[PDB]
DNA sequence: TTAGCTCGAATCGAGCTAT
DNA sequence: ATAGCTCGATTCGAGCTAA
């Protein structure tokens, strides 16, 4: 939960820069999360990337954010084979949907 | 004390090259030498969503709003040309010999142990039985992995090369040999004797293989996927690339490998299913699941292992398994 | 002021002072023999407690990694599958018996290297017990990564004695092992004058150069080497 | 008492270039100065479980479950054209002379016995047995390391560039020329007097050594590998990664130095595998042991401080292995 | 605990011997 | 390997100072 939290603030404090940072040219930007981590970029884009933004309404960063996070966990096979990484992985469902329930209303 | 080594590794024997694809007409096999490259091109798809849903998806306002956005994608695509119905695909293949001989090993006497008994298998049973399902899996297409699933006709040529010429030719229907059966014929036996003087190091054995596949006019072919980072946008997503080395679309080299491998017949499982890729584990994709599991012992380490170690001789099946194993190549051998 | 000695390592001041702000200052130099490890500029108002606590880290920092760099090389006795550990001994050489190995189910028990290409034999308990006697490392057998293998040698005609700096790296109270002058010479049977006179500095008239009995001794009441 | 010193340093002799891979056809190799390079391309490999389990992984159903999550990672894949089926590769090798003066020495008196001691040898016998292994080493592929293992017919021509033209040229059958016996030959004997008169300094020698292999259309070919650093994502991995300079795959220097030193047969193990590199403790990679313990006295540092320091000379032949091991180089001397 | 220092006495190495 | 010697240099112990 405290590392969902700092994901949060951490979007909170990026909304914080340049409106439209996110369409600098470049081969690797992370468009796929760049509709989350700028979300003024649809104050400028009218019909180039509001809609987009709108409709798709992307939860797929939760889902990157949870792959981090199973790299960023420890690669123990006593734990996958028990129980144990069955409760870890419900916890991590239960705070990555609270986390995607979060990033669904970001457009209002 | 003579306990096993902890590295193993083993270099492959039978090495096969990438497979080209060009396409054009049949009964022009015979000039197919100057046959244009099949292409990979490149042509956009959208669909709607098709997967199952988790039973939270199924709200039918969510359902319908996810369909009033359909996901667009550019995908990779090799077809024929429009006036051209046979497939021709081309790779050489390279058989070395000296297959019971680790590229690396830690203990000499484990080394010396094991060549001793690959030395004892092949004087009492030759590369001959392996030889021959080879010989069979490079008669029948099964390099073409689906482009001979629905071909009217296919037909494959073995070629053996010495100083750029063939030495001998072999010319064979691959719909005729089937992918169940290890049949005996006289030209099958023939490039299974080739086979076994190259797998016993007796001679150096080049050989081309180039296969016929009459499709049909315009038809799609399927040659090998690569992967895709998934750097781009999710209009152009580019979901699906595919093998190619100089603009022409071309099959994997272990693919073809894995092809020519199909001679496992010996798993405890039944056999109804036919032959499998000689592996340890014996693990196939397709199903997803192990024949030869270690609990029955009957994967390659147990039996290498009791062979080796305990000198207690499997059956002359599962010792044909285990020398294709060793011809394979691995880097067998844990800490 | 003066050159403060811990052990190995040297703070000597700079012969010419300077002024930082409004305060007189001296750059302290750290010294291990001849490297130089770290310079500070410290006000003359410290003493030399004070002097010595600026450098104390670095200090620690140089102990922990040669005790991670020298630490003896572990080996393993595992069951016939290879999985669970059931002892670890740490050893100042290995068998010369050990080739690679993955353990069979042929014998119970196996000794194996901790290293990941792992070698090994199989071994019984009262062969793991003549072995683990007969090679195990003492508790500070990593000080010996810090000394050359010529004062470390059981040959005789190959053996040089140690100098004061190489002496100080196990025998004062910044030293390694932390014990005194006066400890290490009772531990030799020795009076704490003759000892001080084996540690001696180079700016002395009597100094005396330590034997082989009585430095492998040393050593091995020390517990750096051959203490098992 | 004239101890030895503490600062050993060598520098090297016999330094090769890196071997550049370029490719094309067998009977058109003598117009092959611009023949296409072979270039270092990427490929996607998907792989099953072939490794051994640790008694806890080998439960069918985490078997199988590591079955369903195959490892995808792309792999640095260097390989013939499908037109080409004969490799080129091209390095220069420099001779220098004074093999026994070191780079570095902290006593006068140690440097001035090693001097009188290398003296002693070369007026004995000169680089003669030494140079004409390593021209036996040239002359037969080794350093085509495993381009070489199924190639059908292997050629060497070794060139002497003296003011930026060729002085003197040679022909070898890199086949014929085994990997196991120093023979004598009269082109042998030549390419051994030209080394040795760089290994004695007496001239400057620069040898243009450029090998063609026979292998296959669009046969794998193998230059050095790389370190990957391990820090990507699991399916863009990268798990194998090829030397190449500027777009075209070489193998590393010290490969080639390493081949060129395989004249050891000194050692007191058998000749069974054969010569192996001049190192000390003569170390071998692949067997992962140490011929020439130091427990056994004939290492190169035993054997050399018996030789300078107490004047105790081995044999002839471990006096050429501890001059091959001068002209090899190293920090010796105690840190 | 560090860092030395005389002062006579015992020890140390490397020469020789004898049996 | 035993058994023992001489002779000059080095070590050794117990006082002492010096901090």
């Amino acid at each position: 939960a405290q590392i969902c939290d700092e994901a949060l603030q951490y979007a909170a404090r990026l909304r914080e820069l340049e409106p439209g940072w996110s369409a600098t040219p470049g081969c690797q930007l992370h468009d796929a999360e760049q509709l989350w981590l700028d979300p003024l970029r649809a104050q400028t884009d009218e019909t180039f990337l509001q809609r987009r933004l709108r409709g798709d309404w992307p939860a797929e960063v939760g889902n990157r954010f949870a792959n981090w996070l199973n790299r960023a966990v420890s690669s123990d096979s006593q734990i996958l084979g028990s129980p144990e990484a069955a409760q870890w992985s419900q916890e991590l469902s239960k705070e990555l949907t609270m986390f995607k329930e979060i990033l669904e209303d970001e457009r209002d | 004390i003579l306990s096993t080594a902890s590295v193993l590794a083993f270099e492959r024997k039978l090495d096969p090259s990438d497979a080209l694809m060009s396409a054009g007409a049949w009964a022009q096999r015979d000039a197919s030498q100057e046959w244009p490259a099949v292409t990979v091109r490149e042509k956009s798809v959208r669909g709607t969503i098709s997967n199952r849903l988790k039973t939270k998806d199924r709200d039918p306002a969510k359902l319908d709003a996810s369909i009033q956005s359909p996901n667009l994608q550019t995908v990779d695509v090799a077809n024929l040309p429009s006036d051209a119905d046979t497939l021709k695909v081309r790779f050489t293949l390279r058989v070395l010999g000296g297959a019971g001989t680790p590229s690396a090993c830690n203990d000499a006497a484990y080394r010396d142990k094991l060549l001793q008994t690959v030395a004892t298998y092949v004087n009492d049973q030759g590369f001959a039985e392996l030889a021959r399902r080879y010989a069979h899996n490079l008669a029948n297409a099964r390099f073409l992995w689906r482009n001979r699933v629905g071909a009217e006709a296919v037909e494959v040529r073995i070629n053996h090369i010495r100083q750029g010429e063939v030495a001998r030719a072999w010319r064979f229907d691959a719909l005729a040999i089937g992918l169940r059966d290890f049949k005996a014929d006289a030209e099958l036996d023939a490039l299974a004797e080739l086979i076994a003087s190259g797998l016993s190091g007796s001679g150096h054995v080049l050989l081309e293989v180039v296969a016929f596949a009459r499709i049909g006019d315009g038809q799609e072919v399927f040659p090998s996927q690569e992967l895709i980072l998934d750097k781009g946008d999710k209009k152009g997503q580019k979901s699906k690339t595919l093998y190619s080395v100089r603009d022409a679309a071309a099959i994997h080299s272990q693919k073809i490998g894995n092809a020519l491998r199909t001679i496992d017949t010996w798993y405890p499982d039944e056999d109804g299913l036919g032959p499998i890729a000689v592996e340890p584990y014996g693990s196939v994709t397709s199903q997803g699941k192990a024949y030869r599991q270690p609990k029955q012992k009957l994967d390659f380490y147990t039996l290498l292992d009791n062979w080796v170690l305990r000198d207690e001789a499997p059956a002359v099946e599962q010792q044909h398994y285990v020398i294709a194993n060793l011809i394979r190549g691995g880097v067998f051998g844990e800490a | 002021m003066n050159a403060i000695h811990i052990g190995p390592f040297s703070i000597t001041p700079a012969a010419r002072g300077l002024h930082y702000g409004g305060l007189p200052h001296h750059q302290w130099t750290l010294y291990y023999g001849p490297r130089e490890m770290a310079i500070k500029t410290l006000p003359d108002s410290y003493t030399s407690s004070e002097v010595r606590d600026e450098f104390s880290d670095i200090i620690a920092e140089f102990v922990i990694d040669a005790r991670h760099r020298y630490a003896p090389d572990v080996l393993e006795l595992v069951n016939s599958d290879g999985d669970a550990v059931l002892a670890r001994v740490a050893v100042s050489r290995l068998p010369e018996a050990l080739s690679g190995c993955i353990p069979d189910d042929r014998f119970p028990y196996w000794l194996l290297t901790a290293s990941r290409p792992r070698l090994g034999l199989p071994v019984t308990l009262n062969e793991y017990t003549a072995l683990a006697v007969e090679l195990s490392a003492p508790p500070l057998a990593w000080i010996t990564g810090l000394l050359p293998g010529e004062v470390l040698t059981h040959d005789a005609e190959e053996w040089r004695p140690p100098t004061s700096w190489e002496l100080r790296h196990v025998v004062g109270e910044g030293s390694f092992t932390g014990v005194s002058g006066a400890a290490a010479a009772a531990l030799l049977g020795m009076s704490a004058t003759n000892f001080r006179k084996y540690t001696a500095g180079d700016s002395a008239a009597n100094r005396q150069k330590i034997s082989f009995a009585a430095w492998h001794y040393l050593l091995d009441r020390l517990g750096v080497k051959r203490a098992s």
